[PDB]
């Protein structure tokens, strides 16, 4: 009880700290702290990186003429591919900067930190008597982040295909998908959009009804309003089922969209309705899918450099 | 706003459903409730402490929480509407003139913003051919923008 | 840089050992419930 | 394309793979036969 | 001798269909398992023997 | 087009083979 | 018949949870599920055999089960050419008959068999809280797994061998005579990095190592089963885990999720346990073949072309394919020297069959679509995507079931007491 | 004056007698509507062989507001 | 309970009749050789 | 000059976040 | 000194609301 | 040109199947709602 190990265990496991630590805490704290430190330093004063591996460096640091919107941390070089490139493997620190190691450092440490945050959620929930199913809800954003940052590069074969840590980087990321894989027509992205929009709708409407009902009745009063507003009597008359539905809709939507991105990593595709309507004599009549395909074709042609010096 | 609304919905549902009071012998907690209940079905204190020890800040007022839920998406969509109203007059945020001048000065300076501008050029050039038939546009293949020519 | 490699390996091993010996020191029985 | 001796039995085979997804459905029907008790 | 194998196989298909529709009914209905054990066992034996004879016929085709 | 008709007939018979047991048990007062 | 919600406390959508403490019903359910699995196996095998054209390659017509039989060396000759399609029919029919038998057994144990098995059949009876019977079951099933591995070894070593894709002049059916049983080689893979260039477990490249590893796994599994059937957990083991059915379920869920992820990756990357001439070429193989064939065509026409240096200092093809510079294959190693490709061999050491294989691999890249229109979906993409999704879902299942099992063991799985809240017995202002 | 429950009508005889002979009439009416060729005439949708007129080999264009009726009549070939 | 031609009757029939008509139309459209 | 302004704004945001986390008024209304 | 008007706008937008809120907080905290 | 290949026999066959499956499930979906509306009504 008084052993140094016992004292350390009690301190780590104590719930009287302002922020609970736990063992998942002891793992995640250094990881996330290193990630954020390196992220800030690279965002502020990082030198150019050759993302494409054709000796055409891309500047993304603030000191090199950039704003908040246009700045980012460029992913690793295409030459490294999917290899492991730690700091002590590069010939010199300058070469390490030129190739783009800090992206790998950030992504690895951040992924470990988020997983251990997931674990710590359950740990604290268990230390207090709560039920343990908040980690399941948190799995959706964690799954999406893991997909985008780790599974897509593995499928494509290089870390240069990951999402740059920025804003304009994210926009370029989205545009390159819409050029290459036709994400907009993939059913899983449709389910993700539906999940997000339905979550916003349900949040707004639940807030409205609950605030209206609360008078200086919480569910038996507003239910009369809802049953006659848009019909649909006796749908969610149990206060627990309603909140479970709220927790379930967006989580399932995000799970499906993450699985869709993971499947695209192995490159099946979105839907493809090109030239799906033809009259007699074999002539082709254009549909909206053809206009979308023209936009995608222009996008893809613009992206590819092909002639690289 | 939209992403925060989804986040609030999910987190509130998960917290309420994972802090229910023991008022039912059955394994399922759905049937341990009736609409005519007097007290709330979940412990605010436990959830408040949990989220004050995990995240750092937690709600302590039901009315404020549900009002925040209402407030977020409405403001987000209103701001989006104002943005599209501005766009209707071709008042678009497109330039970042300093970056454009610097890029035009020397070719050897590339940011993701310039790549986005080039992608927009490609989209316009390759889609206007059939998107706007009334313009009667015929771009020869020589002039169509392509990455091979940069 | 071999010294940096050694330092990183030592730190990672220390933290991982701490974690493993943490969850193995009778985790399930330290709960607010009584059973 | 199957041994010739079993050539006429081609169509029935085309239905075998889809049988499992019916079993789950059957369960629901069975529950519907007891008022979802 | 493809015709004999084909007709035996059709008979096996019909017998298997009947056995599938019958066995769960015999099991589920109360006081039926001990009442109709002989029928179920006879059906199973016929099914196995017919499988074996179909196999031998295939070996001879 | 005998193949299509035979496939449809076999599929229909297979589909009906399942609910028949449930109907028989319900009608005969089984333990379903 | 079935239970009711009031008696058990589980709704219909959770009805199966009522089987936790009923041994016979659980046994019947498991047997029926195994019968269903083997039913699907046999039915799909027959369906694929019915729609099989021997002239065309297997990967051009969406077949995923026949390649598994072929890689064992059934009715296939050099170069992956099909000789006869009888063994696939035999396998499917046998699986279907076994399905019938298993389904009958499962239905009998589910509907008529005794509800509880530990009253009249003590040998097969068990209670989840016991720590001896469960270990005995574990040992039995470990012995079965070891016997299966040894069956694979026996087939590979005495029953005609398996299809080795690394033999000279393309692959062929060969009998592995001297599997590598060296401990260093076998256990070197387990400690290799999972990053590029290393290939933690997916880097196995020869059948010798595969057979040796299977020998080792079989021996270890049988030895561990013997150990478990004659032992009980140590006190630290008894203080480390939670002893309940749902805890075991969660452990299995996590393990199976990890296995699913590993299967996804190994299907996507490995090409020795998944020979190219049946599952088609991998994406790296497709790009490498495109570069190789373009170089050969340019050299032949006369009008290197694209050949650059690897960052470590070797020789690779240039262009967008420089990322896939770790690929190795039967049709490219003879052209590879000590440091990457050799210019002399790449110039005048190409045999016609290598060029034909590269040309074939050019147009069958994994590019496809869910609508399945074309760049045609390779089997590797389907396997990888499906098993990745299944592994992710089973990891979520591990999370859920482990959390619930631990909460139930603690004693607050159904909610806070509402009379003695632990939080109210703590200092304020956390 | 109480909006009879749906169960009462579900078990009624006149309800079924009316509907089992009425609904099929609507279904056949729709089938004949789109089979006889009335839909193309009514809604102006061209037939597969009427898309490209003899003198026109490209998508039409209205390019006129106050004479759009005559423009559309000429372009459609009617 | 007795009277018919109520608001509910009109509301249900208005969305029921065109639905059947359009279902028939689409089912017929399915069998066109193009 | 722009970089200094951006860094100052980000630092200010982080400082407000930290102060809210650590120097909040106690939630005694319901606890 | 680039875009002096922009710098003045940013400074005013950061100062005036901040000062207003801080004065309000100090005024009310006296209660 | 644009005529329907299938005859009217299938038209009636499908009409019978898609007309007596929708006129008997439209009241079963609304029954809960109509049963709960009266409970909500005449109460408050
Ligand atoms: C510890 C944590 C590890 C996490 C994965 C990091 C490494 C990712 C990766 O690049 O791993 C790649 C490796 C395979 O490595 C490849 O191995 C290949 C082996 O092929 C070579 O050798 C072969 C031998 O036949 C062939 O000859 C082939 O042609 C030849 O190229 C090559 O070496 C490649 O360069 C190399 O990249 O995968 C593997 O070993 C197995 C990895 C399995 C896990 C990957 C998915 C993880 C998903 C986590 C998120 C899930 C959702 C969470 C929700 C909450
Ligand atoms: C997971 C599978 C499983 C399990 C655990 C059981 C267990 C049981 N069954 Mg069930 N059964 C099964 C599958 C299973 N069965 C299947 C698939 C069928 C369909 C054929 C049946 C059909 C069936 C009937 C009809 C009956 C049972 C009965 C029984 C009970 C008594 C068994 C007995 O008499 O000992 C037999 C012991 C033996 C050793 C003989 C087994 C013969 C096998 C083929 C030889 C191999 C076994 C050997 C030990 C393994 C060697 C491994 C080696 C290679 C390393 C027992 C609870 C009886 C009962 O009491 O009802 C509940 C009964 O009447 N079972
Ligand atoms: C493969 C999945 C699977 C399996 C193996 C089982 C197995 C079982 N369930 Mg579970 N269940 C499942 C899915 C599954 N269930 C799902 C998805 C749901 C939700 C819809 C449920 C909901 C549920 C409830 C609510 C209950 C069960 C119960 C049971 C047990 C009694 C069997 C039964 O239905 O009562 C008997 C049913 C019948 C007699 C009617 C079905 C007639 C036959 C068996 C149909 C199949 C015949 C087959 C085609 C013939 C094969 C041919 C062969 C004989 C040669 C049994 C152990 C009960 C139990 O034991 O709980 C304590 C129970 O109360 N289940
Ligand atoms: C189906 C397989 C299986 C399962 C489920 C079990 C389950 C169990 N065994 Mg058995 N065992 C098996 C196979 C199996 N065993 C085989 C094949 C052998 C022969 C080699 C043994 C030999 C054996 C012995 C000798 C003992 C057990 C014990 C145990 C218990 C404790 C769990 C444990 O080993 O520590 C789980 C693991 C740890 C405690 C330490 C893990 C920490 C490391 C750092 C994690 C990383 C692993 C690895 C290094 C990472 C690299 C691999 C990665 C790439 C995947 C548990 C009941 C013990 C027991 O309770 O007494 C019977 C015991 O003394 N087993
Ligand atoms: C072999 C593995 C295994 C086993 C034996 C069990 C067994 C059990 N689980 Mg667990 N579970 C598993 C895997 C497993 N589960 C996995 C992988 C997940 C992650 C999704 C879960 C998530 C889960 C939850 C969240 C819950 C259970 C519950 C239960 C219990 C009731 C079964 C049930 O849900 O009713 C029968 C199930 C149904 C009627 C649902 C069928 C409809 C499904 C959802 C869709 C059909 C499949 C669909 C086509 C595929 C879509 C995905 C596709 C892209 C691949 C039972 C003890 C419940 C319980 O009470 O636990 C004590 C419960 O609340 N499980
Ligand atoms: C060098 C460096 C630092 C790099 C940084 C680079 C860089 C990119 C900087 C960031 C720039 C930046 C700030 C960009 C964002 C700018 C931006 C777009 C601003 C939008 C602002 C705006 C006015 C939008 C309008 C819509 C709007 C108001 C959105 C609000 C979003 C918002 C705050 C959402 C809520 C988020 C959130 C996490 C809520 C959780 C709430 C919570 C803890 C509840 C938990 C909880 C649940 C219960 O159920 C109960 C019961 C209790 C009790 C309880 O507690
Ligand atoms: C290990 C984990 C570490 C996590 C660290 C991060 C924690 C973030 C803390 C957010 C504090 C926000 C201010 C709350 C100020 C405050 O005191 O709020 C207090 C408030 C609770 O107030 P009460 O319920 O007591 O108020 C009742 C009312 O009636 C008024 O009395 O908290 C909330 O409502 C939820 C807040 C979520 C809002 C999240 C905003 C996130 C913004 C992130 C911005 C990042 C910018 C980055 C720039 C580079
Ligand atoms: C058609 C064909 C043929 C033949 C066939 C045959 C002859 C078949 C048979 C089949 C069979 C004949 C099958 C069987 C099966 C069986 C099974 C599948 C069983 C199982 C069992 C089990 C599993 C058990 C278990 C147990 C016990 C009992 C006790 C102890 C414990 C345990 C659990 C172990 C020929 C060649 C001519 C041609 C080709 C194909
Ligand atoms: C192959 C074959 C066989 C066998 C077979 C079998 C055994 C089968 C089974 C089958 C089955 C077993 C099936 C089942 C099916 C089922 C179904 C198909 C169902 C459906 C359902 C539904 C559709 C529902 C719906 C719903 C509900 C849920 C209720 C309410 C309303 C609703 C609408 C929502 C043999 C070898 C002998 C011989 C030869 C042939
Ligand atoms: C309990 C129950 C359940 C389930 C169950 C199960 C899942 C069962 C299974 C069962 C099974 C899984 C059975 C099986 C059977 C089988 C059989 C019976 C077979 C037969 C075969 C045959 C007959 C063949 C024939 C042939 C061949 C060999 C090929 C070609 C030619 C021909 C077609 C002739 C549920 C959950 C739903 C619900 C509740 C009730
Ligand atoms: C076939 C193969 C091979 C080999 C293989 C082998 C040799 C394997 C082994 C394997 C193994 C040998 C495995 C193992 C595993 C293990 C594991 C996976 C473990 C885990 C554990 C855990 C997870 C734990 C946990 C925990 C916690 C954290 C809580 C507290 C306590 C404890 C510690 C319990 C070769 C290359 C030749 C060929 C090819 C492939
Ligand atoms: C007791 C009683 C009830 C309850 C009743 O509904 C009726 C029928 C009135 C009416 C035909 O619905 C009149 C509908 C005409 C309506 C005023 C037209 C304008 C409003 C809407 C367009 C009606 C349709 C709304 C529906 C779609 C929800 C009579 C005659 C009764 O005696
Ligand atoms: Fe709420």
């Amino acid at each position: 009880n008084s052993s140094l190990w016992a004292r350390f265990c009690e301190w780590i496991t104590s719930t009287e700290n302002r922020l609970y630590i736990g063992w998942f805490g002891v793992i995640m704290i250094p990881c996330l702290l290193t990630a954020t430190s390196v992220f800030i330093i690279a965002f502020i004063a990082a030198p150019p990186v050759d993302i494409d591996g054709i000796r055409e460096p891309v500047s993304g640091s603030l000191l090199y003429g950039n704003n908040i919107i246009t700045g980012a941390v460029i992913p690793t070089s295409n030459a490294i591919g999917l290899h492991f490139y730690p700091i002590w493997e590069a010939a010199s620190l300058d070469e390490w900067l030129y190739n783009g190691g800090p992206y790998q450092l950030i992504v690895c440490h951040f992924l470990l930190g988020v997983y251990c945050y997931m674990g710590r959620e359950w740990e604290l929930s268990f230390r207090l008597g709560m039920r343990p199913w908040i980690a399941v809800a948190y799995s959706a954003p964690v799954a999406a982040a893991s997909a985008v940052f780790l599974v897509y590069p593995i499928g494509q074969g290089s870390f240069s295909d990951g999402m740059p840590l920025g804003i304009s980087g994210t926009f370029n990321f989205m545009i390159v998908f819409q050029a290459e894989h036709n994400i907009l027509m993939h059913p899983f992205h449709m389910l993700g959009v539906a999940g997000v929009f339905g979550g916003s709708l349900f949040s707004a409407m639940h807030g409205s009804l609950v605030t209206s009902s609360l008078i200086r009745y919480n569910i038996v009063a507003a239910h009369g309003y809802f049953g006659r507003l848009i019909f649909q009597y006796a749908s969610f008359n149990n206060s627990r089922s309603l909140h479970f539905f709220l927790a379930a809709w967006p989580v399932i939507g995000i799970w499906f969209t993450a699985l869709g991105l993971s499947t695209m990593a192995f490159n099946l595709n979105g839907f493809n309705f090109n030239q799906s309507v033809v009259d007699s004599q074999g002539r082709v009549l254009n549909t909206w899918a053809d206009i979308i395909n023209r936009a995608n074709l222009g996008m893809e042609v613009m992206h590819e450099r092909n002639a690289h010096n | 706003g939209v992403l925060g609304a989804a986040l609030l919905c999910a987190i509130h549902g998960a917290t309420v459903e994972n802090t229910l009071f023991e008022d039912g012998d059955g394994a399922n907690t759905f049937r341990a409730f009736n609409p005519t209940q007097a007290e709330e079905t979940y412990s605010m204190v436990t959830a408040n402490r949990f989220w004050s020890q995990i995240f750092g800040v937690a709600f302590s007022n039901k009315r404020w929480l549900h009002f925040f839920m209402l407030l977020v998406p409405v403001t987000g969509l209103w701001m989006s509407a104002i943005g599209v109203v501005g766009l209707a007059l071709n008042l678009r945020a497109y330039d970042f003139v300093s970056q454009e001048i610097r890029a035009a000065e020397d070719p050897e300076f590339e940011t993701f913003y310039t790549k986005n501008i080039l992608l927009n050029e490609g989209i316009r050039a390759w889609m206007a051919a059939q998107d706007q038939p009334h313009e009667r546009l015929v771009f020869p293949e020589e002039v169509l923008p392509r990455g091979n020519a940069l | 840089m071999l010294t940096l490699k050694i330092f990183v390996y030592t730190v990672v091993t220390f933290f991982v050992c701490l974690f493993i010996f943490g969850f193995l020191s009778n985790d399930p029985a330290r709960n607010p419930g009584k059973n | 394309k199957l041994p010739e001796a079993y050539a006429p039995f081609a169509p029935i085979v085309d239905v075998l793979p889809v049988i499992p997804v019916f079993f789950i459905l059957l369960a629901f029907v069975w529950q519907a036969a007891v008022s979802f008790r | 001798m493809t015709s004999i194998l084909q007709v035996a196989l059709l008979a096996l298909i019909f017998v298997s269909f009947a056995l599938v529709v019958g066995v769960p009914v015999v099991f589920a209905t109360p006081n039926g398992w001990t009442d109709n054990k002989g029928a179920v066992f006879s059906g199973l034996s016929l099914w196995l023997l017919l499988v074996f004879v179909v196999g031998i016929l295939n070996s001879f085709v | 087009n005998i193949e299509l008709a035979l496939t449809l007939v076999s599929l229909v018979l297979v589909v009906s083979a399942g609910p028949l047991v449930v109907v028989l048990l319900s009608a005969r007062g089984g333990n379903l | 018949g079935g239970r009711d919600q009031e008696t058990t406390g589980f709704a219909w959508w959770s009805g199966n949870a009522r089987l936790i403490n009923l041994s016979g019903k659980l046994l019947g359910a498991h047997v029926a599920h195994a019968g269903l699995i083997v039913f699907w196996a046999g039915a799909m095998n027959l369906f694929e055999v019915s729609h099989f054209v021997p002239e065309k390659p297997m990967y051009e017509q969406g077949l995923i089960l026949l390649p598994h039989i072929a890689t064992l060396g059934y009715g296939v000759g050099p170069g992956g050419e099909i000789i006869d399609t009888f063994p696939y029919f035999v396998s499917g029919v046998l699986h279907l008959i076994s399905s019938a038998v298993l389904g009958f057994g499962g239905v009998y144990h589910s509907l008529i068999g005794p509800e509880t098995l530990e009253e009249s059949y003590p040998f097969f009876g068990y209670v989840w809280k016991d720590k001896n019977k469960m270990t005995n079951i574990l040992g039995y099933h470990l012995i079965m797994l070891g016997l299966g591995a040894w069956l694979l070894v026996w087939k590979a070593m005495y029953f005609g061998g398996v299809y080795d894709t690394w033999a000279p002049g393309g692959g062929d059916v060969r009998v592995i005579t001297n599997p590598t049983t060296n401990a260093a080689v076998i256990f070197g893979y387990l400690v290799k990095s999972p990053f590029g260039g290393d290939g933690w477990i997916c880097s196995v490249d020869n059948m010798e190592d595969i057979i040796g590893g299977h020998i080792w796994i079989g021996t270890l599994e049988i030895l561990g089963g013997i150990w478990h059937i004659y032992t009980t957990p140590w006190p630290w083991a008894r203080r480390a885990f939670v002893w309940s059915g749902e805890a075991y379920l969660s452990y299995s869920l996590g393990a199976i999720g990890v296995m699913g992820f590993i299967a996804c990756c190994m299907s996507w990357f490995n090409n020795t346990a998944y020979p190219s001439e049946f599952y088609g070429p991998t994406g790296p193989e497709a790009s490498q073949s495109q570069a190789f064939t373009f170089l050969v065509r340019d050299q032949r026409l006369g009008a290197g072309k694209y050949l650059m240096r690897s960052p470590t200092g070797e020789i690779i093809f240039g262009g967008e394919t420089m990322r896939f510079w770790d690929f190795r294959g039967p049709w490219l190693e003879p052209l590879r020297g000590p440091n990457g490709l050799d210019l002399n061999k790449l110039k005048n050491d190409i045999q016609p069959w290598q060029e034909r294989r590269a040309a074939e691999y050019m147009t069958h890249a994994p590019l496809g679509s869910l609508n399945s229109v074309g760049g045609f979906v390779s089997p590797r993409s389907w396997l990888a995507c499906s098993h990745f999704c299944l592994g992710f879902f089973f990891f979520i299942g591990h999370l859920w079931h482990a959390g619930r099992a631990r909460a139930a063991a603690a004693g607050f799985e159904k909610g806070i007491d509402r009379f003695d809240e632990p939080v109210l017995s703590m200092r304020p202002l956390d | 004056p109480v909006e009879r429950p749906f169960s009462d009508i579900l078990t009624s005889i006149r309800y079924w007698v009316i509907h089992s002979i009425t609904v099929p009439a609507l279904f056949i009416a729709g089938w004949l509507f789109v089979s006889t060729g009335l839909a193309y005439d009514v809604f102006g949708t061209p037939r597969p062989n009427e898309y490209f007129t003899e003198d026109r080999q490209e998508a039409p264009l209205i390019t006129d507001r106050f004479n759009a009726l005559e423009q559309v009549k000429k372009l459609s070939g009617n | 309970v007795y009277p018919i031609f109520t608001v509910r009757w009109l509301a249900i029939h208005g969305i029921a009749v065109p639905t059947i008509f359009f279902l028939g139309a689409i089912t017929a459209m399915q069998f066109i050789q193009r | 000059m722009e970089a200094l302004v951006y860094t100052f704004l980000l630092v200010g945001t982080l400082g407000i976040i930290f102060f809210s986390i650590f120097f909040r008024d106690p939630p005694r209304m319901i606890k | 000194e680039v875009n002096i008007y922009g710098l003045t706008a940013t400074a005013l937008f950061i100062i005036i609301p901040t000062s207003f809120l801080l004065i309000l907080y100090v005024k009310t905290a006296s209660t | 040109v644009g005529d329907v290949n299938a005859p009217i026999e299938y038209a009636v066959g499908a009409a019978i199947l898609v007309s007596l499956v929708a006129t008997a499930i439209i009241p079963i979906v609304l029954n809960p709602g109509q049963q709960a509306a009266d409970k909500i009504f005449n109460a408050k």
